[PDB]
């Protein structure tokens, strides 16, 4: 049970050791690079030696007994709603892209799947609905207005709203004449030839 | 350790190799495994003692 | 290693306190510090000398 | 036939669900059953797991639609609702039971594993996200081992 | 020699002069020192067996390997000799340089 080190007089069973990262500072060499996600660190700490050194002395754990740890981590993050790494901050969709008639006056509506991208880091999902619909607003305005696509027929829309609220079955229309301004659920608002893809994005979960 | 050295202009790092003694046994019992016990006394590291 | 400022002169360092078994003997050098790399590390941000 | 035959309505979440974050400490615990020794930060054994300190929150304003109001005119502009009129594209109201993100801080327990007979001068930690990529968005970390005997090797 | 800043050309340049440029090379080291990681606890290599799992190469971060190579091979053997299979050969300046 003679859990052992180099300096000191050999202790008993049941002691502890420590990974902690600021002993990361000390070593700093060796984690030029690294984050705290993973990192070099010294466990041993020994006040007489200076930081740096007594890092290459190891703790030896008698041969003739198998030795097992517990182990209890200590965990504490910040990681912004919106973001690169957790592919979040990007998403595709289908839109309109360019309204030019045609020689034979037959207008023709053009299609591209566009990527877009978002600020990283806006938060609250009513924020985040909106900036969604911000970005697409923008793709009408860097392609749309030059190729002459009206600004009616935007193929996405985002909105929560539940449409058939006042939706009449006996004449077919809704008699308010408004929408009633209740969010229900995140949903999408299609065009003819128009769509949205999540298949390498995550904002899906948000929207639900 | 006192050591006195001419004056230079630039950062400058004294390198002392203490010397030491490091010997490696390599202990192979079966097909396929190694076995190494190392040991660097005046600057203690390693498996045995 | 151990740092030496510039333009100094004298350089006392300490070796605490261990065990001196079987110690060989003693060899010394000086390095500009330029031109010694920061070992250990997989890329060295300021080292900027060949 | 229709959309619901391929598609489930969950409630929405800020975080867009949650990754189980993996522990690594390739040159203390023994690894693992089936894992091999590597030093590819991506397989590095996972000798603990948890969920990721990161979770939604409700707060409720019921208000919320006016509040919305407020928070156009405050802004001093109308950017988000470019097309006001059209009732189609207007602004989206601002559900009543939104969520929030948070980083709440985790203390989790691992019962034991195995570890090596002579442990290490320097040893490495590593938190793995999902699909095994180094999380960047950690501040803190820290580990605690209690080494203690658990059988012996002399018949 | 640049006899005036202005630009163009004029008889001033027509005046100027010029120099070789100072020789530099570059190749590898004497034995290839650091294209193999050496004594580097974050990029440490590994030989056990296929099957174990403990690695049989401990490096601690103070050792220095590379020297001793360099030092070993003076002493096993004639280092002014040059093999070029490992680019052995050893650096070396002009005696009649270094002193005047």
């Amino acid at each position: 049970n003679s859990i052992r080190y180099s300096e000191l007089a050999p202790l008993f069973d049941t002691t502890r050791v420590y990974l902690v990262d600021n002993k990361s500072t000390d070593v700093a060499s060796l984690n030029y690079q690294n984050d705290h996600s993973n990192f070099l660190t010294t466990v041993i700490q020994n006040n007489d030696y200076s930081p740096g050194e007594a890092s290459t002395q190891t703790i030896n754990l008698d041969d003739r007994s198998h030795w097992g740890g517990d182990l209890k981590t200590i965990l504490h993050t910040n990681m912004p709603n919106v973001n690169e790494f957790m592919f979040t901050n990007k998403f595709k969709a289908r839109v309109m892209v360019s309204r030019l008639p045609t020689k034979d006056n037959q207008v023709e509506l053009k299609y591209e799947w566009v990527e877009f991208t978002l600020p990283e880091g806006n938060y609250s999902e009513t924020m985040t609905i909106d900036l969604m619909n911000n970005a697409i607003v923008e793709h009408y305005l860097k392609v749309g207005r030059q190729n002459g696509v009206l600004e009616s027929d935007i193929g996405v829309k985002f909105d929560t709203r539940n449409f058939r609220l006042g939706f009449d079955p006996v004449t077919g229309l809704v008699m308010p004449g408004v929408y009633t301004n209740e969010a229900f659920h995140p949903d999408i608002i299609l065009l003819p030839g128009c769509g949205v893809d999540f298949t390498h994005s995550r904002l899906s979960n948000l929207l639900g | 350790m006192t050591f006195e050295v001419d004056p230079m202009d630039e950062p400058t790092l004294l390198y002392v190799l203490f010397e030491v003694f490091d010997v490696v046994r390599v202990h192979r019992p079966h097909r396929g495994v190694i076995e190494t016990v190392y040991l660097r006394t005046p600057f203690s590291a390693g498996n045995a003692t | 290693l151990y740092p030496i400022p510039a333009n100094a002169t004298n350089v006392p360092i300490s070796i605490p306190s261990r065990n001196w078994a079987a110690f060989r003997g003693w060899a010394f050098t000086r390095l500009k510090t330029k031109e010694t790399p920061s070992l250990g590390s997989g890329y060295d941000p300021y080292y900027t000398y060949s | 036939t229709g959309i619901r035959s391929w598609t489930l309505l969950c409630t929405p979440d800020v975080t867009c669900g949650s990754e189980q974050v993996y522990w690594s400490l390739p040159d203390m615990m023994q690894d693992p059953v089936t894992f091999r020794s590597t030093r590819q930060i991506s397989n590095f054994p996972v000798v603990g797991a948890e969920l990721l300190p990161v979770h939604s929150k409700s707060f409720y304003n019921d208000q919320a639609v006016y509040s919305q109001l407020i928070r156009q005119f405050t802004s001093l502009t109308h950017v988000f609702n470019r097309f006001p009129e059209n009732q189609i594209l207007a602004r989206p109201p601002a559900p009543t039971i939104t969520t929030v993100s948070e980083n709440v801080p985790a203390l989790t327990d691992h019962g034991t594993l195995p570890l090596r007979n002579s442990i290490g001068g320097v040893q490495r930690v590593t938190i793995t996200d999902a699909r095994r990529r180094t999380c960047p968005y950690v501040y803190k970390a820290l580990g605690i081992v209690s080494p203690r005997v658990l059988s012996s090797r002399t018949f | 020699y640049m006899p005036t800043i202005k630009e163009g050309n004029s008889r001033e340049l027509m005046g100027q002069q010029s120099m070789p440029n100072r020789p530099n090379y570059i190749a590898f080291r004497d034995n290839f020192i650091g294209l193999m990681y050496y004594n580097s606890t974050g990029n440490m290599g590994v030989l056990a067996g296929q099957a174990s799992q403990l690695n049989a190469v401990v490096d601690l971060q103070d050792r220095n390997t590379e020297l001793s190579y360099q030092l070993l091979l003076d002493s096993i053997g004639d280092r002014t000799r040059y093999f070029s299979m490992w680019n052995q050969a050893v650096d070396s300046y002009d005696p009649d340089v270094r002193i005047i």
